[PDB]
């Protein structure tokens, strides 16, 4: 099987950390005893020294390869990187062949200790431009209600975190949803039918749906104060209703891995939320879900509770056997061992954090999508920017009826403009594929003149001039 | 894929004890509320290994209709951060939600040791969780707990209370008709020949267990396919394959508690024409006529001290007495002494004393009296408490044992005055039988006894050899006859 | 770069025996159908180190292509929370996921031994995890388990049962030209000369289980490159293997002498009558043991000896180890005596258990006055007494099988400290007092030393022997020891 | 610091046979290819401590220019039985990366004791890691291991069987000429007068370790 091009590059590099000679070393200069030996990239002591709170899963893959492959014979190639299962094997390899009549300890799911995950799949989410997500908050500034979107992007290496993958996003697509002041809830059938055609155009453009965003602002008084502070240390970090939508999105998009026995493991999916800081701004934060316990129990046992920090655990009806969930908390006198014989266990423990950021404006490798970021989006029907062909006379117009190719190609690289053109499918699919590849790639000057000489682009500007 | 119900032979007496115990109140909630007696909620099975502990529990629970919650011994307590109690609390809670249920705790001796052999802190946490949760089943939830173990003395003594574990079921070794019954249900799917005789195999195998009988049929089939192999047509297991399996293999006595009945018949010790009437009143008459002691009220003397000259005296003067019983003989000997410095000094004898009345009939032979209580019972004794724990359990287990079941002990030594005099206390050794030196009328029949399987010419006079033996005992009679067999094979050489 | 079936020789009988229980449950499992029985799982190998236990396990794995697995002794033994009980069942379910598979547990005595010493630790619950794991293997013809150890008596006897571990096999010592097959494997890659011959090496290498043979050819290559002061043609020679015999020790770092002292029949001076009576010992009934079953009587169990010291109680005591080359052992008198009181009866037990396991064997005793102690302990009052050391061997030597080549032989100097039950018939029958040699036997006493040294024939052999008028057999060694430092006298 | 061959004497008959044991397979590994057999991996030294057991390994390391890996005895065995097996795995992996390399360990009796009646120690999981690490790695790799200890009979007999530690050297106390040689070495910088003696000063010691 074949993995991603980014995932195979992190596997080949060892990522060792070099050290220097010290006063504690008693050996010679041409050697190393223990104090200047090469440090492994999975040691968590070096991680918390530089305030890195997770061990960068590609290095966690290396720390399990040392346990799988040894100096001894072995002759196995097991590679035990699989999803730990809480479901019940029906055959059970014993005399209690039905679960209605019989269950023993080798098939019973053990009591969940609630230990936090030490490794994250995505180590650092990054963005492309501050003007891209400024249009997303501007949707709230016009209708006053919450929004929703899906992030399309790619992946590359990250040199800050040892053996880490960074998440790059390029554009944000919004599905048609019904907004509300308190929260939001849309139909999953019309979104999945709409997201199927966007994945078609994302393949030729080199994009993949790897993220989503949802807003939560609660403006205070619209004067000096920006927003309220809903999510803090004493309150919930992520609501339990949005854990369900984050869990189903990770199971729909698996990550291919040759080390896993099933063929897919350790999904690379980000969930970002606009919530605001403690003091005064609308700074965002992102956390992703845990694979070890939460990713498998969401198929059978997650039920909604009235508290945003916790989630209710329901009962067993003849196939849905669940084990007891335990966690430690302080009582009125001291700190005690596991107490939970009670439902509504918290879900903030099962989240691992990420580091969001925006790159510097002075230099970058590329940006690939900065045309205007002011074009009316596809499914923004709550706002007034959902126009017909009247907008195409205002937006591009083949500027001033005779456009220069340095000023014409800079507008054609928009994500939602190219996704609006092919829906009319005036051009051929072969000429459309070279149209979107010219706008997204470099050395575009020889191929842009091929587009203007084609009869399909001439019919597009002729059918636009007669219409309003 | 499970075993049936009638696939167990030899254990029919303990089957009828357990069919009314755990099967009948499980399917019938009535006839206990009407009689006003609550059913027992705990049974304990114990005995030697390889006797049917884990087999009978799966057989009695399958074809009755039950839940059959299985739980293994060493699989629990191997958890981290203290979740073995939650795996035990969810075990008993999920059983009573869909009653009737059976909770079979297999290998309970690996969970509950005694409080003097405690290890760490998680071993105390799981024995007190089990004792608390056992008392919570008094709501008549139709939950029966079956516990199987191997050593009843190593378990914690706080498990047998009024409600936790009241009844105990002991599984003994099968007899000649019992070992024959397991051979019928083990050669069912096997292709057998006509030369085999299962009655002769059960009569030869006396000290065999319920697991050794499976080795006798499986090794003879493996031996037959080692012969039939060349360029599957007929694979009937022959008598010689079972005879070879008796030779190369062995019973369960791998220097454990010995299971054999090696006894010789009469006229195998020479003479005894005035001594045979003195030995017939101690191992036959308590078995043949037990009512003569119950009508009068006397305690039968189950112990006779033996001492005599060199030569004979140890085994052939004691094993020739019990020809009519021929039960299992569990003996102590030379290597069965203080090998472990802690605990295993009289605890290896505690399963001999308490099991003699539970697994009756069982004859225990006692020898090497000068190596157990020589310096410890004397006037000087032991000073320091190092190994003074040997002369206590040999005396305090005498008054605590009555003549309820068939018990028998025999003490034999070469020096009768080298043992502690409290072993010869009244009430236990009131019958003292002395085996004397064989005279001239008995030494000639000794030479006719130890020359049994020999091609002896009857034309010679064996009296003339024995007439020159006055201070020569039966060992010197064995010494004078071994040299006669050395030069006899040299004539063939 | 893996080994195969032809990689090791010398154990060809044990190779064809162990190949039946691995190929037939995997290649052709249809023979177990329509016969009723179930194919077994456990194979038990045991022997001395350096015999190739792990070599035979890897050779049968690569020659079949099965899913081989390895479980080490000291590796998986945890003290954290019982993790050894979770990692044993983890290895069993991983071997059950791939068919066919084979696991290997070396040094199985290190994982949960017999409870004569520990009896209270977690190893009691470790072995009981292995009982229910092997008995719950209802998956037919999938997993075959093999094990390797060095002492079969230190393991718990619950493993030797029907289900888990039956069909044990002892990997013996390649004495019947088996070292020639080991030399054919190791020396086939080295460059050889014409003077070498592998048949002239196995006859002189007593023991030599195989690990030291691989060390012998490597050390012979070190002697060949030693003369090179430094295009290259080295080879080997016969003198390189003769250099490696004397300048390298055989497998005797644990015990000094256990095999022999390199003597023969005619190294004891005189005493031709006891040479005839020594032909009624274990030389006699081994090649014909059915005559005693025909005649219906057990053979002689023990012959005892006592007399003047220095008359052949170490030469003739070690001459039995050379006239049959049996599994000899060497144990001293108070070396059997231990410092612990509870060990006073088990130390004779493991010695006698090795005698019935290494049949045919030769044992002996020296200075039984420290062992017999006919009074039975001097005073008492202690936590332990000197009474269980003699009362245990008098009963254990009676509880031995007659057809197992077990016997005793004595060498004492005091006939009064020994107990009358020690000299009992059936345990020590022939009361043979060793005599002082007369004038007809003291001529070959000096000739026992003159066989190897080049004595001048002009010197009269009986002139020095005629000076003895009641001397012992060791006193004529003192003359040739005095002459060993009186013969040179000018060559400094 | 930077020691050489001419810094110690006395054991020169054993120093010559050491130079054919650790320098000859490293400088000329193709000589064992022509003879067929593999070069030896483990040679250990013993004797009284303080005859220069640690200085002998540093002298042959600086006189060859190879990599010098060092694992201390009472340092890596004092951990909680979990990092010692990974330190030995890191020891053989780093020496393979920068071949030619030597591996010097000292006080192996603290790592490898014998099994006796006084059970209760750890005694496992570290030496068994050294058993499965040392029997491999012989695919003409330029690596050798050198052990050092005080009591040569307290070591476990499984190490000195074959292929792991097969060659041994006995560096003991020097003779009268051996202490005379180290007296000239240790007095090369002290500006002494002509009144001092060397043969009489060495003969008046007669039991002095180096
Ligand atoms: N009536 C019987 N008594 C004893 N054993 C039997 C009987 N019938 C069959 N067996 C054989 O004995 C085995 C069952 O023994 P079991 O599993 O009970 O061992 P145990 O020592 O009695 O208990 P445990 O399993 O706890 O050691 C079966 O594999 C079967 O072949
Ligand atoms: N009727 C008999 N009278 C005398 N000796 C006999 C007789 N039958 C057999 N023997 C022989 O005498 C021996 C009996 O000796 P035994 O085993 O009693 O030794 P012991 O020293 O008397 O026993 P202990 O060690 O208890 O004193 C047997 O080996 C047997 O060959
Ligand atoms: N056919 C053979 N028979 C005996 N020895 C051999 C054979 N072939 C090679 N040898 C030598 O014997 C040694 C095999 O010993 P091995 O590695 O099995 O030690 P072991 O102690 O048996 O293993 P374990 O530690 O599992 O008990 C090898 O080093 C090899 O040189
Ligand atoms: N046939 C012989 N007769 C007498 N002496 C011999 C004979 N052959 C060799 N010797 C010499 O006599 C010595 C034998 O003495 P031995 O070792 O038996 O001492 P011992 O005191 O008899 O033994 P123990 O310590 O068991 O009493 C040998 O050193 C040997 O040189
Ligand atoms: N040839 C020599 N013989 C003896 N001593 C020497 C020699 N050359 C130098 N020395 C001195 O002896 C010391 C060597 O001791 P070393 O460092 O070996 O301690 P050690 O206790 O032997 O090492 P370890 O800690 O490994 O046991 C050096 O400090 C050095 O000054
Ligand atoms: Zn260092
Ligand atoms: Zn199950």
């Amino acid at each position: 099987i074949k993995e991603l091009a980014v995932d195979e590059e992190l596997e080949k590099e060892d990522g060792l950390i070099p050290r220097q000679k010290s006063k504690l070393c008693k050996h010679g200069d041409r050697g190393m005893c223990e104090y200047c030996s090469p440090l492994p990239p999975w040691d968590k002591e070096y991680h918390e020294k530089n305030k890195i709170k997770h061990i960068s899963f590609h290095s966690y893959l290396k720390k399990l390869n040392e346990n799988a492959n040894k100096k001894e014979n072995g002759s196995s190639y097991i590679s035990p990187l699989s999803e730990p299962d809480f479901r019940i094997n029906k055959r059970c390899h014993n005399g209690h062949e039905p679960w209605p009549r019989g269950i023993c300890s080798k098939c019973q799911p053990s009591a969940i200790t609630l230990q936090q995950q030490e490794f994250r799949m995505v180590d650092h989410v990054e963005f492309q431009k501050s003007e891209i997500i400024n249009e997303f908050i501007q949707a709230w500034r016009y209708t006053g209600m919450q929004r929703f979107g899906y992030m399309y992007g790619s992946y590359s290496k990250y040199d800050n975190t040892p053996l880490g993958i960074k998440a790059v996003v390029e554009a944000i697509y919004e599905p048609p949803q019904h907004d509300e002041q308190d929260g939001l809830t849309m139909d999953v059938e019309q979104v999945k039918n709409e997201m199927l055609q966007i994945d078609r155009q994302a393949q030729e453009m080199g994009l993949s749906r790897i993220g989503l965003i949802f807003t939560d602002l609660s403006d205070a008084g619209a004067g000096d104060g920006s927003v309220f502070c809903k999510r803090h240390k004493d309150s919930f970090f992520l609501s339990s209703l949005e854990v369900i939508m984050a869990a189903r999105h990770q199971t729909r998009h698996p990550n291919v891995s040759k080390y896993s026995e099933q063929g897919f493991f350790s999904s690379k999916f980000v969930t970002c939320v606009i919530s605001g800081n403690l003091e005064g701004e609308i700074d965002i934060s992102s956390y992703q879900v845990s694979t070890e316990a939460e990713a498998l129990v969401t198929a059978d046992m997650i039920s909604g509770s009235t508290f945003p920090s916790m989630a209710y655990i329901n009962d067993t009806t003849d196939e849905r056997y669940v084990p007891e969930i335990f966690y430690m908390k302080s009582n009125e006198y001291g700190i005690t061992v596991k107490e939970n014989a009670k439902p509504a266990f918290p879900v903030d423990y099962l989240l691992v954090t990420l580091t969001h950021g925006f790159p510097n404006t002075d230099t970058e490798t590329n940006s690939k999508f900065v045309s205007s970021t002011g074009f009316p989006w596809s499914n923004r029907q709550a706002m007034g920017q959902s126009q017909d062909y009247q907008e195409l006379k205002k937006y591009l117009f083949n500027v001033a009826s005779s456009g220069d190719f340095n000023l014409l190609h800079e507008k054609i690289s928009n994500f939602h403009l190219l996704l609006y053109i092919n829906s009319l499918q005036i051009l051929s699919p072969d000429e459309w594929k070279l149209l979107i590849e010219s706008a997204v790639k470099n050395e575009w000057e020889e191929s842009l003149l091929k587009l203007v000489s084609s009869a399909g682009w001439q019919t597009l500007v002729m059918i636009l001039q007669e219409s309003g | 894929n499970e075993v049936g119900y009638d696939d167990i032979g030899g254990c029919r007496k303990q089957m009828a004890q357990i069919r009314e115990m755990v099967e009948l109140p499980l399917r019938h909630p009535q006839l206990f509320k009407a009689i006003g007696i609550k059913p027992p909620r705990g049974v304990l099975m114990y005995g030697p290994p390889g006797t049917g502990k884990t087999l009978m529990a799966r057989a009695v629970a399958n074809e009755t209709g039950a839940f059959f919650f299985l739980i293994n011994g060493p699989e629990v307590m191997s958890k981290m951060a203290g979740e073995s109690e939650s795996n035990l609390r969810k075990a008993f809670e999920e059983a009573e939600k869909n009653a009737p249920a059976i909770i079979f705790i297999d290998e309970i001796d690996s969970i509950a040791p005694k409080r003097d052999k405690t290890n760490g802190e998680v071993e105390r946490r799981v024995v007190s969780q089990l004792l608390t949760l056992m008392d919570g089943m008094k709501a008549r939830s139709n939950v029966v707990v079956i516990a199987a173990t191997n050593r009843p003395n190593s378990i914690d003594p706080a498990l047998r209370r009024f409600g936790r574990f009241d009844r105990e079921v002991d599984i003994g070794i099968p007899d000649a008709t019992g070992r024959l019954e397991v051979l019928r249900i083990h050669t069912k799917n096997m292709k057998l020949a006509d030369d085999v005789d299962l009655e002769a195999l059960a009569a030869e195998t006396h000290g065999y267990v319920g697991a050794d009988i499976a080795s006798l049929c499986s090794e003879a089939a493996m031996q037959q396919i080692r012969e039939k192999m060349d360029l599957l047509d007929s694979l009937g297991v022959t008598m010689d394959n079972f005879r070879f399996a008796l030779g190369n293999s062995n019973p369960s006595a791998l220097r454990e508690t010995v299971v054999e009945s090696v006894n010789v018949t009469w006229d195998d010790v020479g003479g005894l024409d005035e001594i045979k009437e003195e030995l017939k009143e101690t191992v036959e008459y308590p078995v043949l006529h037990p009512d003569q002691y119950t009508k009068f009220g006397l305690s039968p003397s189950k112990g006779v001290l033996f001492y005599g000259p060199p030569g004979t005296g140890k085994t052939l003067l004691a094993k020739a007495v019990a020809t009519e019983v021929s039960a299992n003989f569990i003996s102590v000997k030379g290597p069965e002494l203080l090998s472990m410095w802690y605990g295993e000094s009289e605890s290896n004898i505690r399963d001999i004393f308490d099991k003699a009345r539970a697994a009756a009939p069982t004859v225990v032979f006692l020898d090497q009296l000068d190596s157990i209580a020589k310096a410890r019972g004397g006037s000087l004794g032991d000073a320091g408490g190092a190994s003074d724990r040997v002369v206590n359990q040999l005396l305090t287990e005498m008054d605590g044992m009555n003549a309820k079941k068939n018990v028998f002990v025999i003490g034999a030594t070469n020096r009768p005055d080298q043992i502690d005099p409290a072993i010869l206390r009244p009430g236990r050794l009131d019958q003292l039988i002395y085996v004397p030196l064989p005279d001239e009328n008995a030494r000639l029949s000794i030479l006719n006894a130890q020359l049994r399987k020999t091609p002896l010419e009857p034309g010679l006079e064996l009296t003339a050899i024995a007439k020159a033996t006055q201070g020569f005992s039966g060992a010197d009679l064995l010494y004078i006859v071994q040299r006669a067999a050395k030069y006899a094979i040299k004539d063939s050489i």
